[PDB]
RNA sequence: UAUUAUUUAUUUUAAAA
């Protein structure tokens, strides 16, 4: 739902206080309960479904294609499709352009782990289907592509240059370090991790931070969360948010790589 | 646009006699001249077809913001009304104001009733 | 921007149906008299059935086949409707329900059901093939849009002729239409559509409803048969729920119509072929001995 | 820390009647909701339990939105400012209508002529505002007609909004209650709840006009312990 | 009054420092009054097949072709495929103005006989792999044939009236400043254009025209 | 004096004699010359000398003192919304434009009802207005709802010839076969009604066929063959 | 796979079933409670469909409001990964979707009592996660089960079943491989009756063979209604 | 006609056939269609950039009842170095999140402002083989120029700079950050990125006022 | 000699069919009718011009064909006596009668003649009459020919479309509505064909006046 | 100010006297 200007000023004064009074009252580093299903699409090499606390849901499918990397530039393509939105929408093309940067072959994802012959390699097709969304889902999708890439199985290669052949039954597991994306909301001088729906509506600005190989990696953004209260932030808040994810990201990876 | 009880107009200028006026610019305002605000003598029960025509230039003082979408204008003054019109909805000659509710073109000689301003 | 039907007009037409009366004077199982007219160029056909008038235009060009079927030719069809057939149609409304359903039914009847010999349209496998296109122009709308359009396309495909091709090793040369006479397409069977309109005051079904009857309709059914007693395609979605007995009666009644219409197209094509081949008796090369 | 429930392998983890089946063949009945009449017999249109009250035969479906009735202390949000009325989001099948002659106007009546009726309403009751009112009457389609003709109903502020299913609202004499910790709850029968700090009116009226209620200005100083109480 | 700047955006702007990752074969920046016209010309290459009856090696079919063939004067000339983009502060698809100007430029270039088809032929080469001279290209009947395809994009800024005359005059300047990159094949073998060597487009100055309303 | 004329032709009337402008001729607001704009037969009547052109047309243009058959397409607070012809602009029918009207009583007319009215206002820059009783003469007989029956589409020249010219044998040849009641609208509409539907159906088919066959002498054979066919 | 036997003399098909045996039918209700008013996860064979019903609600714009009934909008989203080969979006592939969506709207607008819900709209959002033949029939089953979950009043069930005809032997619930080798008929049977609300024949079938195919089609569709009905009984008694 | 023959292929150039200071030039006010114009050009090392920005506003939105204004920024390809349409709209949403914190939105009720940036020429002269990061600072300076020329209220000037794919936009003489963009780059580096961009921001902050006070 | 029919279509106000050589164009006119919000003109009549090709979809080629056909019919219609109204003029090209990829004058000329006849059948207020002919000059023998065949177009140096405006019995050429010329020509050839065209259009309206009179006269009384 | 209103009408309670 929307929010009235009366309760908007109520949340701003309570969140910006030195004791951050969250709506649900969690800590600025606590996340909401998440349900993640994996391995349910037989036709796909990997699949996952994630259900957020506010009813948000996202489905990821992973297909593969044998391609010559000498002629195929990007070996990892992300195709996002938000329900109720057009394919040429701005809210879709931005996340599509952003997810292809966190999962860029040779950057956030090393192209060596999906190579085959000297001539050929595997191309990963990550298709995203956002069934329901209440806030910016770039962080919820990153969790879904994480659990899907860590459960993906690609056909095993059987090996003068000739076209490659694969075994009939046996398949190898795709071992790739999948980057993670976090959303941070600044409300005055307080930094919040995983902002809710109503929380992201009164925030002064937002932060997007990637995380791969146990460290902060490119890209990172500072996109707004609502056109109403867009406020410039002190550089110490950027450092505080960039340092807060370093303190709690391993707690996420440990709680996310268990599958 | 002429309705039975209102006359939709398009604001082209405004006072700053000096004024201010701006094509593909996309910047234009519009108002509504209600029948109750056409004249001061006998406000109710008038005929806007005999006071305005589509394409006529009207000098009118604003009353207030109508419904956000349109403004509310009035012409219940001697200096407010049609200030530049043409015969047969622009298909004739340049008419000029004469009486308080009569407008005529010199060359063609045709007369048409308006709500003039003089 | 739509058609207004008065309450008295709706009641009169329905009550007339309850008394076995159609305003035009046809029976409930009577198809409108179809009239095929051929233009100058091949593949130019104008169909008139009642006040409904439709004009078709066949064309072809070299195209890339589908990688799933490198040995078949393509078939394209567009059934856009202009305000010419009635101001209720908006120009540029290509995704309308009438436009989509008309294209899909003729596409299934021609391409999918093997009416057009797509394998004969293969030039070079996986590279060169004929893409036979069918353009349909709705001239005057008095109902029976897809019924008239299916007769126009099927008459145009049998009247259309493609440029000739000679196979010379690995080379292939397309003769200009001015040198060699073009070659006709391969038409296996001739599917003809028949649309049924249903009403309820014990239901009444009429064949090939006019525009006025089409607006007071409670349910529509489209069947497509050929003279080979084959059910090419059937489309029924919603409206009055019907059972298998009512459908089979519609199919048997439609077969009596599509069989006569088939013989007419074959006869009207033969008459048009002789009109434009007056001196064809002198130019015969393969002749009998003695 | 995060609690991530993980699953692998699959996609996920009285009389009952279904739509289309026969509930009774007795013509002497009064068909209610979830029930349709056909050929002197009675069939079900939804999936639920059969209800019998006197002669009213109906089927209560499982899942269902809020059905507004006459005299309901509801909490709704303003959707749009329409011609001589408001569209308030109650949570039913349709938006409920709040007529102009059914609220406590600021200056008593409209100050005209100057602006239209609709533009003058947005000055104190814009889109998205949250308030509470009572369903005065119902339309033929089931739409609710609200009214704010008392000091008890007004524009909500100084609190936070939460939503629960409408079926989980136990009926009681009082709609709003005072809670320990200087907090007041507004249990709307439509499922909309408004948790706010106890005000001067609800504390002094439940225990034993002007545009001051249409003001969006929150309370200046709220205790930090009171706001954290609303979260719990 | 008009002011133009040719080859300003072109790949061959500097004869000494020819750009590597440039694509424009020739450009022109025109400004008449307050309207601004920017016109660049990229290009591609297409392989043409020999569908002629001469390859049948039959005298009868060839004689029948020569008798029945009718003269087609404009068939020996090609045209450019322009893309007009008049910036008027709007969003959406192509305006009726942009589409009409593109069609007029195509129809006038074709009828005025600016680009004959023989003037867009590709003198095909074969680059060799001699010993440690890495590569070497040679230029001259060959089997495979090619033809140049010219694409033009026009961006009109600060439009104050009819701009078709300005788009045409800006295109006639850019056409008189394009160079066709020489092409060659290696020794699955697609064609490659030269990195620096190029030949200017032989446009007959007899047929070039200018616009005025 | 009747002659065929074309647009742009010279008007065969001297500018000395004052001539009244009718439908077909146009007075240029600039050059003040009288010139034709339509294609048809020119008519000039030798006190007042009027001139007009009789052109073939099917799109009805509202003109005052015209009897039309309209279809109600919209009910409102104080007026109906009537359509005189498809795709055309709708006309206005006020609730006070009825015999024995009252502001406290809404007329019993719904959408889809056929009304026989009179055009009382036809301003080019405004919406046309109709009424179901003559505001000038007080007439009311014949105006109002056309219950049941069937409406027919004809060109404007066929409808005008049927209402005005008493020599048009269509009405006479129809009475020779069946008794009926007819209402002719100048907007190309003809409403007929008989006791039995079979008679009304034959009247519909005859008026349809007689409209396209301009041979007036063939109306007798049309009704003879049409009424004889429905007997089968 | 490869060259297979469609209907062996031993009465066994290529996937092991028999002529009158359906694929496995696992339906689910209320799978998306916090994202729609009606939810149904349809899993018929390898077909995986998510059907979401959002309504009846106020229309976002008054341009789509009916003062006498509700508006029914069916949106079918066929994912890029529904098949083996990840299909790329084609301009021709959009026409087939519109025909399916229109056929579904016209089908359920006659069975759903839209008069009870005036001035409202009912959005049906469908996501096909995997398809393996008989996709049209499975789409019908998902809509019927999702509308019931949303409490939308209907006259009866609408069961979707697909029947194929191989030589002279009809086969129930055709999969993808069988549709590629025979003619296919999809049916929309209303409840336990023998009345059809949908009949799509997209391939050639002899007229003398169509009578029997419909009989076996409406029969097997009654079995589909039982499987859907039983799922609603178990979900209502356990809650 | 348009598009041309589908069988034609674009030209291919082979790499084996034959072989501190960042210049700036600013202009404003030259498009009659819009209210405020701008033209920024920069040529450093083997990469030349030249783009044009036009501002059409404020435009009164019919029937709108918003309290503050709405900014619409749209990037559009030009004639050289064409980027994908997805990444262009990504920079557009990043730019809109910047100017919504700079442009006085409360001073424009029931109206919107439409920005049009045309990347007319993005030359690159590298010897032998995200590239969009080198244009974000130049686009921010171009919009602020055209927004100031259009008489639109802007709370302080806005500029940015690049530091190996790291783009940071400052305000109040670098006191507060209004935008953050970083593609590729390395790790640990952050203090030197904010420093190299801040000195580049002050270089652009005063050069924009130079051409704005002359002419 | 040319063929033309009137009132062929039922569900429109006015229709026509014009034939020349092999070019066939069917045109329909409906108006005055209710215009769209983006179409209405406050003082005069709005036109909706639509021409559709015989093959394929409507491309940008027919867009400039609409713009030229619009420039001819707009001064030919008394737009001011239909304020806030719409007129839908739709031309359907049945056969092109020429090489569509090379020439489009034989279709433009027929659309003008078909639209004018359809406007007469509809009853729209026309300020005058109109005639249109295609003109070409042959390469070898620079001879001006009126209404050239399809083969003569492929052997021509320049092609021309002349649309004139006739008043007073079809004898006084009031103005030159449209003269569209493409190819190679100089000032002497222009006035040579312009003078030749003025007398070929003059006998066209004389034949058009006879065509429409043979149809409208049996309708009226 | 719903026995109020919307004009090419988004009113969805116009019934009683």
């Amino acid at each position: 739902m929307s929010l009235s200007v009366a309760e908007k000023s109520y949340l701003y004064d309570s969140l910006a206080s030195t004791p951050s009074i969250r709506p649900d009252g969690r800590l600025p580093h606590q996340f909401r309960p998440i349900e993640i299903f994996t391995d349910f699409l037989p036709s796909s090499n990997g699949s996952s479904r994630i259900i957020a606390s506010d009813g948000s849901e996202c489905i990821v499918s992973i297909k593969s294609k044998v391609v010559d990397h000498h002629v195929e530039n990007e070996l990892l393509q992300v195709d996002v499709d938000i329900a109720g939105q057009r394919d040429d929408a701005l809210v879709v093309e931005t996340i599509t352009s952003l997810l292809n940067k966190v999962l860029k072959s040779g950057s956030g994802v090393d192209s060596s782990k999906l190579q085959l012959t000297k001539k050929y390699s595997f191309k990963i097709f990550v298709d995203v289907l956002v069934i329901s969304s209440h806030s910016h889902p770039v962080s919820l999708i990153s969790f879904a592509i994480y659990s899907a890439l860590n459960s993906t199985y690609l056909p095993k290669l059987i090996s003068v240059e000739e076209l490659p052949t694969f075994h009939d039954y046996d398949m190898v597991k795709l071992d790739i370090n999948p980057p993670l994306v976090f959303i941070l909301a600044v409300v005055g001088n307080n930094m919040l991790l995983d902002p809710a729906a109503n929380e992201s509506e009164v925030a002064n600005n937002g932060l997007i931070i990637s995380w791969s190989n146990g460290k902060i990696t490119s890209p990172i953004r500072s996109v707004a969360l609502n056109d109403s209260n867009v406020k410039s932030f002190k550089p110490h808040l950027l450092k505080q948010g960039l340092a807060m994810v370093e303190k709690y990201a391993p707690d996420v990876v440990r709680s996310l790589e268990n599958l | 646009r002429l309705s039975l009880q209102r006359a939709n107009v398009e604001i082209l200028a405004v006072e700053d006699a000096t004024f201010s006026v701006s094509s593909d610019l996309g910047e234009t305002f519009r108002g509504i001249i209600r029948s109750q605000d056409v004249r001061s003598t006998d406000r109710d029960r008038v005929k806007v077809i005999e006071c305005f025509k589509p394409g006529d230039i009207v000098r009118a003082q604003v009353l207030s913001l109508g419904d956000g979408t349109n403004y509310y204008l009035t012409t219940a003054r001697n200096d407010l009304g049609v200030v530049f019109a043409r015969a047969a909805n622009g298909a004739g000659g340049l008419m000029y104001a004469t009486d308080w509710q009569m407008m005529t073109s010199p060359v063609t000689g045709a007369t048409e009733k308006r709500k003039c301003a003089k | 921007k739509d058609i207004e039907i008065s309450a008295s007009e709706s009641k009169f037409i329905l009550e007339a149906l309850r008394q076995n009366y159609r305003l035009d004077g046809r029976s409930f199982d009577q198809f409108r008299d179809v009239e095929i007219t051929f233009g100058k160029e091949f593949g130019d056909v104008s169909v008139k059935m009642g006040n409904t008038k439709v004009h078709c235009r066949i064309s072809c060009q070299i195209a890339q086949p589908y990688e799933d079927r490198p040995f078949e030719g393509l078939f394209v069809i567009s059934t856009e409707i202009s305000p010419m057939a009635g101001s209720q149609f908006e120009n540029g409304n290509i995704t309308g329900e009438d436009e989509v359903l008309c294209s899909r039914i003729i596409e299934k009847s021609v391409r999918r059901s093997g009416a057009l010999d797509v394998e004969g349209l293969c030039i070079v496998a996986g590279s060169k093939c004929w893409a036979v296109r069918a353009d349909v122009h709705f001239l005057d709308c008095d109902g029976g849009f897809i019924d008239a359009s299916c007769i126009a396309v099927m008459a145009g495909l049998m009247h259309f002729k493609k440029p000739d091709i000679t196979v010379h090793g690995e080379q292939i040369i397309v003769h200009p239409v001015n040198e060699r006479e073009p070659v006709p397409l391969g038409i296996l069977h001739i599917p003809i559509c028949v649309t049924f309109s249903f009403f309820n005051p014990s239901e009444i079904s009429i064949i090939d409803a006019t525009l006025k009857e089409e607006l007071l309709r409670d349910g529509v059914l489209t069947v497509t048969l050929n003279k080979n007693r084959e059910v090419v395609q059937v489309s029924k979605a919603g409206g009055l729920p019907m059972d298998a007995l009512t459908l089979m009666k519609c199919c048997h009644e439609a077969y009596s119509i599509i069989e006569k219409i088939t013989d007419q197209i074959l006869q009207l094509l033969k008459e048009d072929s002789e009109k434009r081949n007056k001196y064809a008796a002198m130019l015969t090369s393969e002749n009998a001995r003695e | 820390v995060i609690t991530i429930t993980k699953r692998n392998g699959a996609f996920q983890n009285s009389q009952i009647v279904t739509p289309g089946e026969l509930v009774t063949d007795d013509p002497i009945w009064m068909r209610g909701h979830g029930t349709y009449f056909l050929d002197n017999m009675t069939y079900s249109s939804v999936a639920g339990t059969v209800s019998r009250v006197n002669r009213l035969l109906s089927v209560i479906p499982l899942k269902g939105r809020y059905a507004p009735e006459t005299g309901d202390h509801v909490v709704g949000r303003i959707a749009e400012v329409g011609n001589k009325r408001w569209k308030v989001d109650i949570g039913g099948k349709q938006h409920a209508v709040l007529m102009l002659g059914s609220v406590n106007l600021p200056g008593g009546i409209l100050r005209r002529k100057s602006e239209s009726d609709e533009l003058q309403m947005r000055s104190f009751l814009k889109e998205g505002d949250l308030l509470n009112a009572e369903v005065q009457s119902l339309f033929q389609d089931g739409s609710a007609s609200l009214h704010t003709r008392s000091l008890k109903y007004g524009k909500l502020r100084n609190g936070m909004f939460c939503q629960v299913p409408s079926s989980l609202i136990v009926r009681a004499k009082n709609h709003t209650h005072n809670l320990p910790g200087n907090i007041t709850v507004v249990l709307g029968v439509n499922g909309y709840i408004w948790l706010r700090k106890t005000s001067q009116m609800d504390l002094a009226r439940d225990t034993p006009s002007s545009w001051q209620i249409y003001s969006d200005e929150n309370d200046p100083s709220i205790s930090n312990n009171i706001r954290q109480a609303i979260c719990r | 009054d008009v002011a133009i700047e040719n080859n300003t955006l072109s790949r061959y702007a500097d004869a000494g420092n020819i750009d590597t990752k440039n694509n424009i074969l020739g450009s022109n920046v025109l400004k008449s009054g307050k309207t601004i016209v920017i016109t660049s010309i990229t290009g591609g290459i297409i392989e043409e097949t020999s569908a002629a009856i001469k390859d049948l090696d039959d005298f009868g079919e060839e004689e029948l072709f020569e008798v029945t063939k009718e003269e087609d004067i404009i068939a020996n000339y090609a045209s450019v495929y322009p893309v007009v983009e008049v910036e008027r502060g709007r969003v959406g698809a192509c305006t009726d103005e942009e589409m009409t100007i593109s069609q007029k430029l195509h129809d006038s270039i074709l009828h005025s006989r600016i680009l004959p088809k023989k003037a867009l032929k590709v003198k095909a080469g074969v680059r060799s792999a001699n010993e440690d001279g890495t590569f070497s290209v040679l230029y001259p009947k060959m089997k495979r044939k090619w033809s140049y395809v010219l694409y033009a994009k026009i961006v009109v800024l600060s439009r104050t009236g009819p701009v078709f005359d300005l788009c045409w005059n800006s295109l006639m300047y850019a056409l008189q400043s394009v160079k066709l990159p020489r092409a060659f094949i290696d020794e699955t073998y697609e064609i490659i254009c030269d990195q620096t060597k190029s030949v200017p487009l032989m446009i007959n100055a007899k047929n070039i025209a200018f616009a005025s309303n | 004096m009747s002659t065929f004329i074309f647009p742009g032709d010279s008007f065969p009337v001297d500018p000395t004699t004052p001539v009244k402008l009718g439908p077909g001729i146009y007075c240029d607001p600039n050059t003040q010359e009288i010139r034709p704009v339509n294609t048809g037969v020119l008519h000039v009547s030798a006190g007042v000398q009027t001139a007009y052109i009789d052109y073939s047309s099917k799109r009805y243009i509202p003109s005052v003192n015209d009897f039309v058959i309209g279809v109600i397409i919209g009910t409102f607070s104080d007026s109906y919304k009537v359509s005189l012809q498809n795709f055309s602009s709708s006309v206005s029918l006020s609730y006070m434009a009825f015999p024995n009207a009252s502001k406290k009583n809404r007329p019993t007319l719904q959408v889809g009802d056929l009304v026989y009215a009179r055009v009382c206002t036809a301003e080019k820059e405004l919406e046309a207005e109709i009424e179901c009783f003559d505001s000038t003469t007080g007439r009311d007989a014949g105006f109002g709802i056309l219950e049941d029956g069937m409406i027919i589409d004809v060109n404007l020249n066929f409808a005008r010839q049927l209402l005005f010219n008493n020599d048009f044998p269509l009405l006479k040849v129809l009475a020779a076969h069946t008794k009926f009641e007819v209402a002719i609208g100048l907007n190309g509409k003809i409403w007929v009604k008989c006791e039995e539907l079979s008679n009304t159906l034959a009247c519909y088919r005859t008026i349809m066929e007689c409209c396209q066959k301009n041979d007036t002498a063939a109306f007798k054979d049309i009704a003879k063959r049409q009424f004889k066919e429905i007997l089968t | 796979m490869s060259r297979l036997e469609i209907y062996s003399p031993e009465g066994l098909r290529l996937d092991g079933r028999r002529w009158n045996e359906l694929r496995r039918f696992e339906s689910s209700i209320n799978t998306h409670p916090h994202a729609a008013d009606g939810s149904s996860y349809m899993e018929q064979g390898n077909n995986k469909i998510i059907t979401l019903v959002k309504g009846p609600k106020e229309p976002r714009l008054k341009s789509q409001m009916d003062t006498s009934k509700a508006l029914l909008n069916v949106s079918v989203n066929i994912t890029k990964f529904s098949k083996f080969e990840r299909s790329k979006s084609s301009h021709k592939n959009e026409r087939r979707v519109l025909e399916i969506q229109t056929s579904l709207v016209r089908m359920f607008e006659k069975n759903v009592m839209l008069n009870i819900y005036p001035r409202t709209v009912i959005d049906i959002e469908i996501h096909v996660l995997e398809q393996d033949g008989g996709i049209m029939g499975s789409l019908i089953n998902g809509i019927t089960l999702a509308l019931i979950d949303a409490g939308i009043s209907m006259f009866d069930y609408i069961s979707g079943i697909s029947v194929g005809l191989y030589d002279t032997t009809p086969l129930l619930d055709t999969n993808s491989l069988e549709e590629n080798a025979m003619s296919t008929v999809t049916l929309g049977v209303v409840g336990k009756s023998e009345k059809l609300s949908l009949l799509l024949v997209e391939d050639k079938i002899p007229l003398d063979r169509l009578e029997n195919v419909l009989a076996i089609g409406i029969a097997g569709a009654h079995r589909v209604r039982d499987l859907m009905d039983e799922e609603l009984r178990k979900h209502a008694q356990k809650r | 006609r348009l598009l041309g023959p589908a069988a034609a292929k674009p030209m291919a150039f082979s790499n084996t056939t034959t072989h501190s200071e960042q210049e700036l030039s600013l202009h404003t006010g030259f498009i009659e269609n819009c209210n405020g114009s701008a033209l920024v050009e920069a040529r450093s090392l083997g990469h030349q950039t030249s783009l044009i920005t036009a501002v059409y506003g404020p435009r009164s939105i019919r029937g709108s009842f918003t309290s503050q204004g709405t900014i619409s920024i749209q990037l559009k390809n030009g004639l050289l170095e064409k980027y994908n349409t997805n990444e262009l709209k990504e920079v557009s949403s990043f730019l809109m999140g910047i100017f919504n914190s700079v442009v006085n939105l409360s001073r424009y009720p029931k109206s919107g402002i439409d920005i049009f940036v045309y990347l007319t020429y993005d030359k690159d002269l590298t010897n032998n083989p995200s590239q969009i990061s080198s244009l974000i600072p130049h686009c921010i300076t171009s919009i602020t120029l055209a927004l100031a020329d259009a008489g639109i209220e802007l709370v302080d000037m806005a500029g940015a700079g690049e530091a190996n794919g790291t783009v940071v936009s400052f305000i109040k003489n670098g006191e507060e950050i209004v935008g953050f963009w970083k593609d590729d780059g390395d790790d640990e580096d952050l203090l030197e990125c904010l420093d190299r961009c801040k000195e580049q921001y002050n270089r652009y902050r005063d050069l924009m006022i130079s051409c704005l006070m002359n002419q | 000699s040319v063929q033309a029919e009137i009132g062929i279509l039922d569900h429109v106000d006015g229709s026509s069919e014009f034939v020349s050589q092999d070019t066939k164009v069917i045109c329909s006119v409906t108006g005055p009718i209710e215009p769209k919000a983006r179409q209405e003109l406050p003082t005069q009549l709005a036109l909706e011009i639509i021409v559709r090709p015989a093959k394929g979809v409507a491309t940008t080629r027919e867009k400039v064909l609409e713009d030229k056909l619009r420039a001819v019919l707009t001064p030919l219609i008394t737009r001011h006596c239909y304020p806030r109204q719409l007129c839908q003029i739709t031309c359907q090209i049945l056969e092109s009668g020429e090489d569509e990829a090379e020439f489009s004058l034989r279709e433009l000329s027929c659309c003008i003649n078909a639209a004018f006849l359809a406007l007469v059948d509809a009853g729209i207020a026309l300020n005058s009459m109109c005639a249109s002919i295609p003109i070409a000059i042959i390469k070898d023998t620079s001879d001006i020919i009126v209404d050239p065949t399809a083969e003569q177009l492929k052997i021509s140096l320049s092609v021309h479309t002349l649309a004139l405006e006739f008043v007073n019995g079809g004898k006084v050429v009031k103005n030159v509505l449209l003269l569209d010329s493409n190819g190679d020509f100089n000032e002497d050839q222009l006035f040579s064909l312009l003078e030749l065209g003025e007398q070929k259009c003059q006998e066209l309206v004389t034949n058009i006046r006879r065509i429409i009179q043979d149809n409208i006269s049996p309708r009226l009384v």
